[PDB]
RNA sequence: AGCCUACGGGCAGGCGCCGAGGGUAGGGCCCGUGACUGGGGCGAAGUCGUAACAAGGUAGCUGUACCGGAAGGUGCGGCUGGA
RNA sequence: UGGAGAGUUUGAUCCUGGCUCAGGGUGAACGCUGGCGGCGUGCCUAAGACAUGCAAGUCGUGCGGGCCGCGGGGUUUUACUCCGUGGUCAGCGGCGGACGGGUGAGUAACGCGUGGGUGACCUACCCGGAAGAGGGGGACAACCCGGGGAAACUCGGGCUAAUCCCCCAUGUGGACCCGCCCCUUGGGGUGUGUCCAAAGGGCUUUGCCCGCUUCCGGAUGGGCCCGCGUCCCAUCAGCUAGUUGGUGGGGUAAUGGCCCACCAAGGCGACGACGGGUAGCCGGUCUGAGAGGAUGGCCGGCCACAGGGGCACUGAGACACGGGCCCCACUCCUACGGGAGGCAGCAGUUAGGAAUCUUCCGCAAUGGGCGCAAGCCUGACGGAGCGACGCCGCUUGGAGGAAGAAGCCCUUCGGGGUGUAAACUCCUGAACCCGGGACGAAACCCCCGAGGAGGGGACUGACGGUACCGGGGUAAUAGCGCCGGCCAACUCCGUGCCAGCAGCCGCGGUAAUACGGAGGGCGCGAGCGUUACCCGGAUUCACUGGGCGUAAAGGGCGUGUAGGCGGCCUGGGGCGUCCCAUGUG
């Protein structure tokens, strides 16, 4: 099925991972659907993660498949958080 | 969506379906010059009524056979056979070529 | 590895006095004043006709002799100056004299360029708060360009500091001889800067 | 090189039994049927249409014959019956097709 | 005619269509090579004449034809890039 | 915001004109040389052949059983075997093996690119919505007996479970013949008839959860079709029997000559059919002032292939690299009856070649598969290793130091040069030693809440004692090319058309800045040169931007076919052309 999931960049040792949509069977760094956000494993600047919850919320709802790592980055930008 | 184009028919004597040829200009990659340039189509006629020298209008269409798939969709106006003689004279002279 | 070895043969060659060396070059000789003809056998010989190249060619390793800085580095500038719109020549000139080493020596801290890189690759210098060893960096506008906190103290650095004091330097250098501080006010500029090389020969040169 | 994979393989062939088995039966039957419909018994014809579009629906469940392509069958099958049964006898027993 | 069967039918098996490839025959294209042979190019000296550049010592050139060790000569017509 | 040319035909000149060079570029290789580190990159040739290891599995919350543990026994008691639980091995059953990873062979093609069509279609798992699960029955492995075989495996006989197979029912709904209605290619609605559903398992057990059945919608992926764009040869000019179309049928998820019977006689071609030759295509990459030219390795997208060649089976999906069958070639085992294998996966071996790497660490991260989860697997991947192969940072010191050591070179013998260069003085402190030492890692999971939202709690680092910080701390590799003109850089000696140089022009035949060594000089620098290749210069295929009286080039002359091009005025259309918006890029 399509998954939100975090797609590897950046040079080596400093990864620069990148929230997206994409089918499970691509291949990871691959052609994706369409980016989401992005996220900075290691905070070296203030907006080391950020999320287009507008999206984010269509995605889920149409269907799509974070995984539990990007389940914790989406959680944290605040999706779930309905009040 | 669905292209459409004009030409005229240049062949009848299949069953149910007429061959259309129709031209098409555009300027030269490299030269500019407005060049022109045609094509044949089968098309279907599911009563013949569409004969040799009509104008007509053929529309993109579901696969009919191995060469047709455009219908035909309207006859623009009918009797032009000066046009069919210019393709068929332009194929006469093939024959002054051979050896 | 930068140059290394007889310098002031340069001095002779591009017939310039080049300020490299401290004392010396403004005693009775930048080795000049005494042999300001060029090195080797000859030099002291009836001088030839030079080329068109000959010109743009050493207008060009003037500048560079000047900063002493390497031909890959030299190159990979004057075509980032020409990407850059302004006027590729004083543009050029510019990303020179924002070059780290260059700083520290404009700003008194070193008795030459030369010296100036040495402090700074021993790490004896600091920008905005912060040990620096490349000599490549550019320095930006509005930077501390201060010595090292163990440096301070130094028979040099205290030595040439001190004999710095007084003496206004670079109208977009700002020299802070109390706490050896010093600061890139701005992008140096087209007169604020004298040096014996027409820039725009250099660009000729680089059309080849 | 023991992967079982042939697991998979061991099962394939499990598999293709049930599935041409399953087939044949309705090649059969539909035969069987259409036979009887040109023939002109339409009181077991029918009875024999029923049997074919339920084995094909049957086996259309599983994974052999499945999509529309069970429609497809029962389509040209039980319209094969209607025309033959046509050619004079009137449609008999009221299972299968409707009036 | 074997097997299974709730007797409706299924499996196995048989035959046929097509069929990988193989065989036989005859064609097409291309490549390598071949006694010998044709001209072409280059190389210290070569042998024979001297056609051309000046009326090149018969103005030259040319299409063609015949002839001659060789350049070449000659016939017919053409050109001036000859007078 | 971007554009340089030179050398060489002559006694000399101008023009024409070819050749050659200076530039940039590389998956490079070769010579000489070689210190440090970061990010990258590395079989371009034999799609030749491969030892060994590792690369796709997982679920006991679908089911029975074998083996071995630990806890219980059983019937008034004992054989035992029953129960519970953990592991384990296969089997049955489920989902995955079609992704991921490799290669460029083939393909000149709707293959690719780009923009559209599908009233002609499919889409497992995931999401939304509607409805449902009553009853009955069967078989086959594992297991047991016997027998064949060297082995691989295999024949027969006998039991058994289920989310496996099957019959009957309920039919929300769906499928099909037929009619009507609407819409218009097979779109939607409706009526009569016929046909089709389901599986259980877990727990905190009457409740919740994972799962199952039918239909509709969504998301994702995909099949098929169409316009236009995509190499050389015209010394390939004619091509065609499924050939072109039709009716009917076959087949498919679906259109279609995709296949078939019957009919009609057509389809294509100088706008280059057919044939030959070459080739994966693209985003992009290199060059260029640009227009162009060249190109497709790394990365991403698509395609095609898995020693050669066919084929179907299973499946939502395949003609399926590590599945099946057959033929061919190779490899191996054999008791000659027979049997096993496929690196263009990661390493590594071999052959070839000028040339291309470690049989390393780790699932910690990301991603993938399976599972309620724990977890498992993952040569995808994250890292490390080797190679100046590329890019970037960087070291071999810094200041002082003689009208100038020594040595060597030149000399008009007075001197001039290497040369502030060295020594020496002082200063800093690569390497090395010691201490400290990560980010990458918060979620899965555990209670509060309700298993949701929210809150709280805990575990996990291959790289790595590495980066980095702090303290101590030694002056510590330099090459290679060139110096006649292009073209920056000159003298001495040796050599005497010899030896040799050479990119073009040319140098050497006693006085060579061209050969060889030295001195000095110029240019780059951990590199420097060489060879090969591409664009440039080349304005020399000229659209931008060339020509044809004598330099290469007007057809021997006409007539005329197709094509190309065409006077003045008025009006219609709006194809070219132009502007705008929007989608795509
Ligand atoms: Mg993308
Ligand atoms: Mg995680
Ligand atoms: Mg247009
Ligand atoms: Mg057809
Ligand atoms: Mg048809
Ligand atoms: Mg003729
Ligand atoms: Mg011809
Ligand atoms: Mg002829
Ligand atoms: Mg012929
Ligand atoms: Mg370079
Ligand atoms: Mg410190
Ligand atoms: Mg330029
Ligand atoms: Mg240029
Ligand atoms: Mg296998
Ligand atoms: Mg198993
Ligand atoms: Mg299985
Ligand atoms: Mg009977
Ligand atoms: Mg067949
Ligand atoms: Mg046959
Ligand atoms: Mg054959
Ligand atoms: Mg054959
Ligand atoms: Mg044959
Ligand atoms: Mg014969
Ligand atoms: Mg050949
Ligand atoms: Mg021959
Ligand atoms: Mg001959
Ligand atoms: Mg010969
Ligand atoms: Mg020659
Ligand atoms: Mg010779
Ligand atoms: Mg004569
Ligand atoms: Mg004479
Ligand atoms: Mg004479
Ligand atoms: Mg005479
Ligand atoms: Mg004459
Ligand atoms: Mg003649
Ligand atoms: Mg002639
Ligand atoms: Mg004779
Ligand atoms: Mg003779
Ligand atoms: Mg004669
Ligand atoms: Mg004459
Ligand atoms: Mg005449
Ligand atoms: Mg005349
Ligand atoms: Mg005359
Ligand atoms: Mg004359
Ligand atoms: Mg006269
Ligand atoms: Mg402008
Ligand atoms: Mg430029
Ligand atoms: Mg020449
Ligand atoms: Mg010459
Ligand atoms: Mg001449
Ligand atoms: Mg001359
Ligand atoms: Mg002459
Ligand atoms: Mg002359
Ligand atoms: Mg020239
Ligand atoms: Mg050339
Ligand atoms: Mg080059
Ligand atoms: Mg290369
Ligand atoms: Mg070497
Ligand atoms: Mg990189
Ligand atoms: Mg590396
Ligand atoms: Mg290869
Ligand atoms: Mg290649
Ligand atoms: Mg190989
Ligand atoms: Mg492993
Ligand atoms: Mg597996
Ligand atoms: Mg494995
Ligand atoms: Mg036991
Ligand atoms: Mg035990
Ligand atoms: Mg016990
Ligand atoms: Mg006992
Ligand atoms: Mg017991
Ligand atoms: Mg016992
Ligand atoms: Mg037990
Ligand atoms: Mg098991
Ligand atoms: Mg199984
Ligand atoms: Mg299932
Ligand atoms: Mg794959
Ligand atoms: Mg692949
Ligand atoms: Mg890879
Ligand atoms: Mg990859
Ligand atoms: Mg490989
Ligand atoms: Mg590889
Ligand atoms: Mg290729
Ligand atoms: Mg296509
Ligand atoms: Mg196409
Ligand atoms: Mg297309
Ligand atoms: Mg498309
Ligand atoms: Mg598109
Ligand atoms: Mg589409
Ligand atoms: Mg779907
Ligand atoms: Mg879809
Ligand atoms: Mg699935
Ligand atoms: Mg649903
Ligand atoms: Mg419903
Ligand atoms: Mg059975
Ligand atoms: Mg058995
Ligand atoms: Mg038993
Ligand atoms: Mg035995
Ligand atoms: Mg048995
Ligand atoms: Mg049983
Ligand atoms: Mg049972
Ligand atoms: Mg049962
Ligand atoms: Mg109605
Ligand atoms: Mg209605
Ligand atoms: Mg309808
Ligand atoms: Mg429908
Ligand atoms: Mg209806
Ligand atoms: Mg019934
Ligand atoms: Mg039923
Ligand atoms: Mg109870
Ligand atoms: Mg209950
Ligand atoms: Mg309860
Ligand atoms: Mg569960
Ligand atoms: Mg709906
Ligand atoms: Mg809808
Ligand atoms: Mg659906
Ligand atoms: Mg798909
Ligand atoms: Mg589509
Ligand atoms: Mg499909
Ligand atoms: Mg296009
Ligand atoms: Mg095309
Ligand atoms: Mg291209
Ligand atoms: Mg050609
Ligand atoms: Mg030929
Ligand atoms: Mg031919
Ligand atoms: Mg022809
Ligand atoms: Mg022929
Ligand atoms: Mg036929
Ligand atoms: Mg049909
Ligand atoms: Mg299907
Ligand atoms: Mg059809
Ligand atoms: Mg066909
Ligand atoms: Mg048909
Ligand atoms: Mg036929
Ligand atoms: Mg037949
Ligand atoms: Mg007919
Ligand atoms: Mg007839
Ligand atoms: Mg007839
Ligand atoms: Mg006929
Ligand atoms: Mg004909
Ligand atoms: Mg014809
Ligand atoms: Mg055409
Ligand atoms: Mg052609
Ligand atoms: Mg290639
Ligand atoms: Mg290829
Ligand atoms: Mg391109
Ligand atoms: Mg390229
Ligand atoms: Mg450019
Ligand atoms: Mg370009
Ligand atoms: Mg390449
Ligand atoms: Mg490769
Ligand atoms: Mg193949
Ligand atoms: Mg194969
Ligand atoms: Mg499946
Ligand atoms: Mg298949
Ligand atoms: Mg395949
Ligand atoms: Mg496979
Ligand atoms: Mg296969
Ligand atoms: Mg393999
Ligand atoms: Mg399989
Ligand atoms: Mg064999
Ligand atoms: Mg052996
Ligand atoms: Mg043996
Ligand atoms: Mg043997
Ligand atoms: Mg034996
Ligand atoms: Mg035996
Ligand atoms: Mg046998
Ligand atoms: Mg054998
Ligand atoms: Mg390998
Ligand atoms: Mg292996
Ligand atoms: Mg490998
Ligand atoms: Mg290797
Ligand atoms: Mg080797
Ligand atoms: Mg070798
Ligand atoms: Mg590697
Ligand atoms: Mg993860
Ligand atoms: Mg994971
Ligand atoms: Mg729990
Ligand atoms: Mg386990
Ligand atoms: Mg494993
Ligand atoms: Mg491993
Ligand atoms: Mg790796
Ligand atoms: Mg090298
Ligand atoms: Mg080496
Ligand atoms: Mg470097
Ligand atoms: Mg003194
Ligand atoms: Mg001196
Ligand atoms: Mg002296
Ligand atoms: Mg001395
Ligand atoms: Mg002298
Ligand atoms: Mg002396
Ligand atoms: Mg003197
Ligand atoms: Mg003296
Ligand atoms: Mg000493
Ligand atoms: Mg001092
Ligand atoms: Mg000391
Ligand atoms: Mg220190
Ligand atoms: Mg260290
Ligand atoms: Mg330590
Ligand atoms: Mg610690
Ligand atoms: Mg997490
Ligand atoms: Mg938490
Ligand atoms: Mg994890
Ligand atoms: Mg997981
Ligand atoms: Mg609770
Ligand atoms: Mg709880
Ligand atoms: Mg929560
Ligand atoms: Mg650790
Ligand atoms: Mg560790
Ligand atoms: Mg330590
Ligand atoms: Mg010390
Ligand atoms: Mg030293
Ligand atoms: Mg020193
Ligand atoms: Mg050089
Ligand atoms: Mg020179
Ligand atoms: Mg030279
Ligand atoms: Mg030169
Ligand atoms: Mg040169
Ligand atoms: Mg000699
Ligand atoms: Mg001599
Ligand atoms: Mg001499
Ligand atoms: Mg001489
Ligand atoms: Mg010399
Ligand atoms: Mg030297
Ligand atoms: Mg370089
Ligand atoms: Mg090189
Ligand atoms: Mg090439
Ligand atoms: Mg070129
Ligand atoms: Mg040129
Ligand atoms: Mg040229
Ligand atoms: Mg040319
Ligand atoms: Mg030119
Ligand atoms: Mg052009
Ligand atoms: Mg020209
Ligand atoms: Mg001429
Ligand atoms: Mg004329
Ligand atoms: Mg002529
Ligand atoms: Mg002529
Ligand atoms: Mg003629
Ligand atoms: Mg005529
Ligand atoms: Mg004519
Ligand atoms: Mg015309
Ligand atoms: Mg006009
Ligand atoms: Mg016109
Ligand atoms: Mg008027
Ligand atoms: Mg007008
Ligand atoms: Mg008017
Ligand atoms: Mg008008
Ligand atoms: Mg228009
Ligand atoms: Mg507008
Ligand atoms: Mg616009
Ligand atoms: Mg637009
Ligand atoms: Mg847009
Ligand atoms: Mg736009
Ligand atoms: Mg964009
Ligand atoms: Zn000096």
């Amino acid at each position: 099925m399509v998954k939100i999931r975090l797609a590897r960049f950046g040079s080596k040792h400093n990864p620069h991972y990148r929230i997206v949509v994409t089918d499970a069977r691509r291949k990871r760094d691959g052609k994706y659907i369409e980016k989401i956000g992005y996220y900075d494993p290691r905070k070296t600047t203030p907006d080391w993660l950020k999320v287009d919850v507008e999206r984010a919320r269509y995605w889920l709802s149409v269907g799509a498949q974070p995984t539990d790592t990007a389940r914790r980055l989406l959680r944290q930008a605040g999706v779930f958080r309905q009040e | 969506p669905k292209k459409v184009l004009t030409g005229v028919v240049v062949s009848d004597k299949m069953q149910k379906t007429v061959t259309v040829l129709v031209e098409r200009q555009f300027p030269h990659p490299l030269y500019g010059k407005v060049i022109k340039r045609s094509k044949k189509y089968l098309a279907h006629d599911p009563e013949e009524k569409y004969k040799l020298g009509d104008v007509v209008e053929i529309i993109e269409s579901r696969p009919i056979s191995k060469r047709k798939r455009f219908r035909v969709l309207r006859l623009v106006e009918s009797g032009r056979m000066d046009l069919v003689e210019k393709y068929l004279i332009r194929r006469q002279n093939y024959q002054s070529l051979s050896k | 590895g930068r140059y290394i070895g007889p310098v002031c043969r340069l001095c002779r060659r591009e017939g310039v006095k080049l300020y490299l060396k401290g004392e010396r070059c403004y005693s009775p000789k930048c080795a000049m004043e005494r042999r300001p003809y060029p090195p080797g056998q000859h030099g002291q010989k009836r001088a030839r006709r030079p080329s068109d190249y000959a010109v743009r060619l050493r207008e060009k390793q003037k500048l560079r002799r000047i900063y002493g800085i390497s031909e890959r580095q030299f190159r990979n500038l004057f075509e980032e100056a020409s990407k850059k719109k302004g006027v590729t020549g004083s543009v050029f000139l510019g990303l020179l004299e924002s070059r780290l080493d260059n700083v520290v020596y404009r700003l008194g801290f070193a008795v030459s360029r030369r010296q100036a890189r040495q402090l700074v690759r021993h790490g004896h210098i600091t920008v905005n708060g912060r040990r620096v060893d490349l000599p490549s960096y550019r320095v930006r506008p509005g930077d501390e360009i201060a010595v090292a906190e163990k440096s301070r103290n130094l028979e040099l650095i205290r030595q040439n500091l001190e004999a710095m004091k007084g003496r206004k330097v670079g109208p977009w250098l700002s020299l802070d001889v109390e706490g050896m501080k010093g600061k890139f006010l701005r992008l140096p500029d087209r007169e604020d800067l004298a040096l014996p090389v027409n820039e725009q020969l250099v660009i000729e040169f680089y059309s080849r | 090189r023991n992967l079982s994979a042939l697991k998979r393989h061991r099962q394939s062939l499990k598999r293709r039994l049930r599935n041409k088995a399953k087939k044949s039966a309705i090649k059969t039957l539909s035969k069987k049927a259409v036979q009887l419909a040109q023939e002109g018994k339409a009181e077991e014809a029918l009875k024999i249409m029923r049997k074919a579009e339920s084995l094909i629906d049957k086996a259309a469940k599983g994974s052999t014959l499945h999509k529309n392509a069970a429609a497809r069958r029962k389509s040209r099958l039980m319209r094969k019956v209607r025309q033959l049964l046509e050619a004079a006898g009137a449609p008999l027993i009221g299972g299968g097709l409707s009036a």
